[PDB]
């Protein structure tokens, strides 16, 4: 029991770290794209 | 090839960063040459023994 | 109405607010100074507070207390450990995990414009430009492709540990250049200095012949970093003692990044993207589908970021249309020479010192105006599957499950499998929507860059056969020595790197553009504006460019 | 014939003379090591081919 | 002879001199430094062995 | 320059070279390699005025240019203006090595 109730607790700490990191890193591409698209959404007004 | 390189008017960054490294090695060579002396005096001692 | 997830985060952040500076010390100090796992969890905890704080109370604590700089100057002591984790057998991955959470917290702070400015005020880009681990790139052996078939070990490769180090650092630069809007030229100056502190490593990314999801992700960050910091106006707006030599090296690096990024439009915006996929769609079956959504995505990300950079150059280079920078030569041949099948004589790799033809932009315009119709009905099917998950075949529910968990799928519950299926179908829907938004931009920007080259070459380009020019040159390149005194503009004239344009190249560009922009393409572009641009404020923008190109393509020189 | 010595050339020769002295001292330390090793391996070799 | 011939023509370009600040080591000065590093490491290991 | 309208023009070339010298400023976000590459231009500009013979009308200003170029002979011609060897050391570091490190310093001392 003390092996099993360690291994899944160390797995659980790592999973709470994992989604924090990866959901902020994928939001970095999504934040680049939406700022990239919104500055293009200025440039097209200036053009037209 | 050594006279076609002596006529450059200023030191490069890499000629200064080589000098910074070349100025370090004399103090490691002291400790390394002392380690040769230490091992030779160890050999001299074992051989005399 | 407010959803319960909008409510519960307000009341939880009002509880966390209520403990004040004592709770802020207890977490921020432990993020700087605590145990291996203490710093790690406290940095993911700060990432999570800063994802519900709307007042910026935690940012203003983190800055004024000093902790936001301690969590930046420590990167130069993290480097020393991360270099060890690139060895074939790393001693403990713990330090990579604390770095990935430190870097996630920075990549959270940097999405608030004031937080990104406070990171340029600590100097985070200059500390990243002090970490040697980004130049510790492992050598990827091409002979290894006969070396066994090995299991998914609990320790990643050195090449992918290098990705877990590099990709967070690239994403922070990219995020700072997208929260720091077009005012703060110092942000772009710092990120340009980081790309030059790693200069031939950055070019070795731009020269990587790998087509993995990883090499395309390395390129899809790097091109999207290059698009906003390799810009001309930054070189007029960096007023400091800089020596004439270091400034000409800075131009010598920008004039390396520009030309090597243009070399990706011929690789992937060009005719041999249709070669690259066959080396993936042929050999290795068990992982093809899961990774092809990412490789198709990252390819169009790299296309969009270089079209963003070309667009930026065609907006900064002059306000006056007569002094617009051309980046694409009058050759449209790159659209013509394929309608007849012959054997694979090695195509001679285009020297990345050469400017691409304008035919690559018409080829890219044509191809995203095909890819968009694949992606549109793919998204519309993936949404239909997300609307009907419990009706899917039990073997397709298993393909979706194995696309997330490559083991253990025959050991999980029916609800667990339906939840995996919903969560893969959302990843596919969002990757495919992300792809439509990329094809949308690349179509509109292909039409912008095409309009601007066509407006220049017809109306403002003089063919070099004009013999009156025989009086314009012969008097500067003869030796004098010494004396004296200052006061003119040293301008290095990049117009000496342009192509010799004949009137035949202008006649050819006209004859070819008239056919290569034929109304079969013009209809499809208006059919796409009929489907997609109803979602955006500027319906008729594609029509306005297609109209101005149709106007130019009807002018005759007389 | 016609050049004045610049301070950079004097510093460059002073850097390359430092490298020459260290190359010549390292090759000597290495020959001293090789002579010590040669002696360590010859002392192991008993001279009498009359031994069966 | 061709290495020396090309080197001799480059030394006359008034545009070359301003770039020299950022020049790497020449491929003999870097090679003598690579040999000094190799010899130092050998002399360090052989003293231990 | 106020008293001597014959030297004043040359005294102001010397004086403006005494304003272009790249000295480090504690409030200023530069690298050592920026200070170094600036100071190398300033040295290549000071020596240029010596080749031009610009100061060979007042030997005091010709000495000040050699001192400002790190000339170890002209600095020792100033020994009756250097009351101790450690001021001579710091002068020699200011005009011959502005990127000196603790781990170089023994040799200069």
């Amino acid at each position: 029991i003390q092996g099993f109730l360690k291994n899944e607790k160390d797995n659980a700490l790592l999973s709470a770290i994992e989604e924090s990191r990866k959901r902020t890193f994928g939001m970095a591409e999504e934040y680049h794209r939406e700022s990239m698209l919104v500055e293009w959404e200025q440039v097209k007004q200036r053009i037209l | 090839l050594h006279s076609f390189h002596s006529e450059l008017p200023v030191l490069s960054d890499s000629e200064r960063d080589m000098k910074k490294e070349l100025q370090l090695i004399p103090d490691q060579l002291r400790h390394l040459g002392n380690a040769i002396k230490q091992v030779t005096m160890k050999k001299d001692y074992q051989q005399q023994k | 109405p407010e959803d319960v997830f909008s409510k519960l985060q307000r009341e939880n952040i009002a509880i966390i607010e209520s403990y004040g500076a004592a709770l802020m010390e207890v977490v921020c100090r432990d993020a700087c100074d605590g145990h291996e796992i203490g710093r790690m969890l406290a940095l993911a905890l700060l990432d999570r507070i800063v994802s519900v704080d709307k007042q910026q109370q935690w940012l203003l604590y983190l800055s004024n207390s000093g902790y936001l700089k301690v969590l930046v100057d420590s990167l130069v002591e993290d480097d020393r450990t991360l270099q060890s984790l690139l060895t074939p057998q790393p001693p403990l991955l713990k330090a990579l995990y604390t770095y990935e959470s430190k870097m996630a917290f920075l990549t959270r702070v940097a999405k608030i414009q004031q937080g990104a400015l406070e990171l340029l005020r600590s100097g985070v880009i200059v500390r990243l430009a002090q970490c040697q681990v980004y130049d510790m790139r492992p050598e990827t052996d091409p002979q290894s492709m006969f070396g066994m078939r090995d299991p998914p070990m609990f320790i990643p490769t050195p090449v992918d540990r290098y990705r877990q180090i590099l990709l967070p650092a690239l994403q922070l630069c990219q995020v700072i250049l997208t929260s720091s809007m077009a005012q703060h030229l110092q942000a772009a100056g710092q990120v340009l200095q980081f790309l030059i502190s790693h200069s031939d490593t950055i070019q070795a990314i731009l020269r990587c012949q790998d087509v993995s999801a990883g090499s395309l992700q390395e390129l899809a960050l790097l091109t999207g970093i290059i698009s906003k910091a390799a810009l001309p106006g930054i070189l007029s707006e960096l007023d400091v003692d800089v020596n004439e030599g270091s400034l000409m090296e800075l131009q010598g690096h920008i004039g390396r990044f520009q030309r090597q990024c243009l070399g990706l439009l011929s690789r992937f915006g060009g005719s041999d993207r249709l070669r690259q996929f066959k080396f993936q769609d042929d050999n290795v079956e068990g992982d093809k589908v899961s990774k092809k959504d990412e490789i198709e995505l990252a390819m169009q990300q790299i296309c969009a970021n270089v079209m963003e950079y070309c667009q930026s150059l065609m907006l900064q280079s002059s306000p006056t249309f007569q002094h617009a920078v051309c980046l694409f030569t009058p050759s449209l041949s790159e659209t013509v020479n394929r309608d007849g099948p012959r054997q694979d004589t090695q195509a001679p790799v285009v020297p990345y010192w050469r400017l691409p033809g304008l035919g690559i932009i018409i080829y890219l315009l044509k191809q995203s105006a095909n890819d968009f119709f694949s992606y549109y009905d793919s998204h519309r099917q993936s949404v239909s599957k997300l609307q009907n998950v419990e009706q899917l075949p039990p073997d397709e529910i298993k393909e979706l499950c194995q696309s997330v968990m490559p083991a253990g799928v025959d050991k999980i519950s029916t609800a667990q499998k339906y939840v995996l299926a919903r969560r893969r179908l959302v990843k596919v829907i969002n990757n495919r929507a992300k792809l439509l938004s990329l094809c949308s931009f690349i179509i509109e920007t292909c039409l912008f860059i095409l309009w601007r080259h066509l407006e220049y070459y017809l109306l403002h380009c003089m063919p070099t056969d004009s013999q009156d020019s025989l009086f314009a040159s012969r008097t500067l390149f003869k030796s004098r020595r010494l004396q004296d005194s200052f006061a003119s503009e040293t301008n290095l004239d990049f117009r000496s790197g342009l192509a010799i344009v004949s009137q035949h190249d202008l006649d050819q560009l006209q004859a070819d553009a008239i056919n290569a922009f034929g109304e079969s393409l013009q209809k499809k572009l208006l059919d796409i504006e009929g489907l997609y641009s109803k979602v955006r404020s500027r319906y008729s923008f594609i029509q306005a460019l297609v109209r101005r190109i149709r106007g130019l393509l009807r002018i005759s020189r007389n | 014939g016609t050049i004045y010595l610049q301070h950079a050339d004097e510093e460059r020769e002073k850097t390359y003379k430092l490298a020459e002295n260290i190359d010549a001292q390292l090759k000597r330390m290495a020959q001293d090591l090789k002579d010590i090793i040669e002696h360590l391996n010859t002392s192991g070799a008993p001279a009498d081919t009359s031994d069966p | 002879v061709e290495e020396a011939r090309e080197q001799n023509e480059r030394n006359r370009d008034s545009g070359y001199l301003h770039l020299l600040y950022k020049r790497p080591l020449d491929p003999k000065s870097e090679a003598q430094l690579q040999e000094i590093r190799r010899l130092h490491q050998y002399v360090k290991f052989a003293v231990q062995d | 320059a106020d008293a001597s309208p014959a030297s004043a023009g040359i005294c102001r070339i010397m004086g403006d070279l005494m304003r272009t010298m790249p000295i480090l400023s504690p409030g200023n976000t530069q690298t050592l390699t920026e200070l170094e590459l600036k100071w190398q231009h300033w040295h290549e500009e000071c020596e240029r005025y010596l080749q031009d013979s610009t100061f060979a009308t007042s030997p005091h200003l010709e000495s000040l240019l050699k001192i400002m170029l790190g000339d170890e002979a002209a600095l020792l011609e100033q020994k009756e203006l250097l009351s101790n060897w450690y001021h001579f050391l710091v002068t020699r570091l200011l005009y011959s090595n502005p990127t000196v490190k603790p781990i170089d310093l023994h040799y200069y001392a």
